Formats: C-alpha cells, structure tokens, sequence
C-alpha cells in the first residue's frame, strides 16, 4: 500500500513508519489488509 | 488429504475488534509486554561523525 | 518401521477410553429417534 | 513452592530488572516535577 | 389438567355402558384420585406426554373403578364379608374338572404386584415399561465446545 | 402418521372378517391406540420400516383387539365378573382326562410378559427380537482420518 | 514389497497454494523462519584487496 487514508486526509507511505509482524505471503496479504499475523489469533485458543 | 486441509483452513484473520476483545486477559498481556518493555530498557548513547 | 511406530501411538492416544452401555434394545428400536436424541444431548453436555 | 527448583537466582534477576523499570517510568516524572518546582520556588538557579 | 371426558371412556371400555350401575359422578371421583399415581401435568418435553398421557389415565381409571366395584357386591350378601375381597394375580384355578395354571408376572415391589390384579393395571405396566427405556442426564455443560477437532470444527 | 388400510387388516386376519361383529370405528380405534406404543414415522435410516414395520403394528393392533374381545364377551354375561378375565400365557392345563403342559417363555418385565398373551403378541416380540440383534453408536468423529496407515491411506 | 512402495510413493508435491495456506500455522513458521534469522544476525565485513 503506497497510500493510507486516516478520517479523509491522505498520506504518502514515504511520511509514514510502518512496522509489521509475520510477513503473509501475497495471496494471502489482501485477507490481513496488508498486515502481519497478529499474536493473539495464535494464542487465545491455548491460553483459554 | 482432506480433513489435514479443513484443519489448516480453520485457522485464519479473526477481526480487529476481536483481537482487541482477547487482549484485555493477562496472560495475553505479560506475553505480548514482557519483551517489549525488556528490549528498550538499557537505553543507548549517541556518536556523532 | 521407525516412522510407522511413531505414527502410532497418537492414533491410540485418541481413542485411549471407551465406554459402553447395556439397555433392552428391543424397547429402544421400538421407537428411537426420541432414545438417540437423549443420548446425543447426554454426549453433547457430558462432562464432570 | 513445594516441588518448584529452588534456584531463585535467574527470578532475583527478573525481580530486580522489573523494579528499574517502575522506578524508570512512575516516579520519575512526579520527582522530577517536583525538583523543578522546588528550584524555582526556592531560587536555586543551577538546574538538578 | 386433562378434562376428563365419559363418553370417550364409555367408548373405549363398553363393559361400563351401563349409566345406571356406573354413575358419572363416580367416573369424576375416580379420575380425580387418578390424576395423583399419575400427575395430569402434561408438557411437550415429557416422555408421556398427549394421547400416551390420557390412555394412561384412563387405564388407571379404570383399575381403580373395577378394584373398588369388586367389593360392594361380591359375597351375594352386599360384601359382608369381614376383611374385603383382597386382590392380585391368580396362578391357578380349578373348578370341577377343569384346571388352568398360568405365568407369574416378574412383579419386584408394590406397585407392580398391584398392577398385576387387573388386565387395565397390565396393559399400563406394559405401556409404562416400553417408554421407561432409557435414562436422564440432568446435570453438566457443554465442555467440549472450547476445544478444536478433526477438521477444525468445534461442534 | 401411517394410513391404517382396514381392507388389508381383514385380509391378513380372516378370523376379524366379520364387519357387523367389528366395525371399522373400532378398529380405527385401536390402531390410534397402538401408534402410542411403537411410533409410526417412517425413515430409511431406522432399523424398523416399511412393510416390517407395517406388519409390527397390524399385529399390535390384533393383540389389542384379542385382549378387548377376552373381557367383552369372554364372560360373555356382559362383563358382570369381579374384576374381569386375566391374560397371560397358559403353562398348564386340565379339561376332563386330557392333559397338556407347554414351555415357559422367557419374560423378563412387563413388556414381554404382556406380548406373551396371545400369539399375534408372540410373533410381534419374535419379530422384534430378531430386528433387536446389534447395537448403536452415537457420539464421534473419524478421528483415525489424519494419520496415515500401512499404505498411505487415510480411510 | 507393494505396500513399503505404496507408502514411500504416496509422499510428494502438494501445491504452491497448499503450502502458503499450511504457512499460516505459528510452529511451521517459526521452524521456517528461525534459521533465516539467526544466519544473518551476526553481519558481516567489508574487506577489499
């Protein structure tokens, strides 16, 4: 994603930091919203 | 084989308001703070040229 | 052999307890499906 | 606790970097207001 | 509460046709105390529930009108006998030259071996044994449904 | 509901042939009766159905009416007896100088004892035992289906 | 023997598709990815002539 709108105002990707966990591979990418696995999705079923 | 796959299907994103709902349980807590909080702790010194 | 036998023992693991039950079957097929439907509620809320 | 190893030295560790960081983050700022307001009431030019 | 209706009774038993010997009234009474062996209380969720339910209150009635019309007019003499004409299963008989002996019922407690005396009170020990098949499961929850299987389904 | 085909029951029992001495209401009736007993809904998947079961409640039906007819007119005075005629199976029996003595059944409660009064009871409970033979599974899933065995099967 | 053939036959390719549907699982990734991560920690240095 080269773009990010946050509540209407656009911002290049060079201004911003993104920094991301697991790396999905890039079918699965659009699934996440072009983000990393989230821990908790790997963790809640054993700590319950 | 195919109850290998539905297993490994089973698994996928579950939602951000869910992550959000899971992470108010302590465990999840001390698990996912732990390292942050002991990784910058130390602080670091600046060299200039 | 060594990947066999080590394939083995989860798959006993699985089905380590058994339990069975004796009734007069003859009452129990002279109506069921209100016999399985109590049985099934029994397996679904089984528990200590 | 009974049946626990009774090494202790790693958790002193534990216990003792835990503790720098509740030093670093909860009485810092209150402290450090407080010496401020203190040199600036009492005319103490030289900062601390 | 069931509503109990004679003529359906009258229908279904003809040896109670007669309304002079068998008054209404002492139908009601009959159904009545029968409405407490048995509770009248009826919901969907109940292994007797409906028609099994009446038929059941019926044949109870009915034990209880023959049990009780035994005694009044038995000994020829009004039932003036002392003690009552007692009850139950009879094995043998014999009259003259003829004899007939038949299969004790497997009775374990009082209120099979009541049960026994009449062909009504027989006929609702044979129902009440056929739907008694089974059990209860009262207490517990549904445990399993924390926990992943087979095909990652947690059904 | 099964339809109850009056035709075929007289048919099958020649002995009912008769519709002055039984009318079609009765039998109506019982039948309603007897689908208490043993429910009628009809499903590939229980071990009773169709024509099997069809037959299981033709022969309840004729059990019943057996039974109604020993107290109707067994006595035949009307029913004027003290608490009417008992059934059961006959293990032994006199008349005159002739002598006949049968083997007794194998009854266990009230159900089997009750079916073993007549001989549409008798042939309903031989029926039942041989469809009774094996037994039922309920709670599970194929486990066994993710590991593979001796020649890379899953199944 | 058919069977010992059979058994080390049935093994083989499952598809580009079915690997980065298994990739999702967290043991599969952290065996896949803690080898690449530690081979590159430790850097390197640049020597010319």
């Amino acid at each position: 994603p080269d773009f990010w709108i946050i509540s209407g105002k656009k911002y290049h990707r060079s201004h911003l930091v993104v920094v991301r966990g697991p790396q999905p591979p890039d079918i699965l990418k659009p699934t996440y919203i072009f983000g990393g696995i989230p821990l908790t999705q790997r963790i809640y079923e054993r700590v319950y | 084989p195919t109850m290998l796959q539905d297993w490994y299907n089973s698994q996928g994103f579950i939602g951000y308001q869910a992550c959000a709902i899971i992470s108010q349980h302590w465990l999840v807590d001390k698990a996912c703070s732990m390292s942050g909080e002991d990784a910058a702790r130390n602080g670091w010194e600046l060299k200039s040229d | 052999a060594a990947e066999r036998t080590a394939n083995e023992a989860p798959l006993l693991a699985m089905s380590k307890r058994t339990s069975t039950i004796h009734v007069d079957v003859e009452k129990a097929i002279a109506n069921e499906e209100a016999f399985n439907a109590r049985l099934a509620f029994w397996i679904a809320n089984r528990d200590n | 606790p009974k049946g626990f190893n009774a090494t202790g030295e790693h958790e002193t560790i534990s216990y003792h970097e835990e503790l720098e960081s509740i030093q670093e983050h909860i009485f810092d700022p209150l402290l450090e207001r407080h010496y401020l307001l203190l040199a600036k009431s009492e005319e103490i030019d030289v900062q601390l | 509460m069931v509503i109990f209706d004679e003529h359906k009774f009258r229908t279904l038993f003809p040896e109670f046709a007669d309304p002079a010997a068998y008054p209404d009234v002492r139908l009601q009474m009959y159904f009545d105390i029968a409405c407490e062996f048995i509770s009248d209380r009826d919901s969907p969720y109940r292994i007797l529930n409906g028609k099994a339910l009446e038929a059941c209150l019926y044949l109870l009635t009915a034990h209880l009108l023959s049990l009780s019309t035994m005694q009044v007019q038995g000994a020829a003499g009004g039932g003036v006998t002392a003690g009552g004409t007692q009850g139950g299963f009879i094995t043998s008989a014999t009259v003259g030259e003829v004899s007939v002996a038949k299969l004790a019922p497997p009775a374990k407690n009082g209120w099979q071996w009541w049960l026994s005396g009449t062909p009504y009170g027989q006929e609702l020990w044979a129902l009440l044994s056929v739907k008694a098949v089974g059990g209860f499961y009262i207490g517990g929850l549904p445990e399993r449904r924390g926990f992943r299987k087979v095909g990652g389904t947690f059904w």
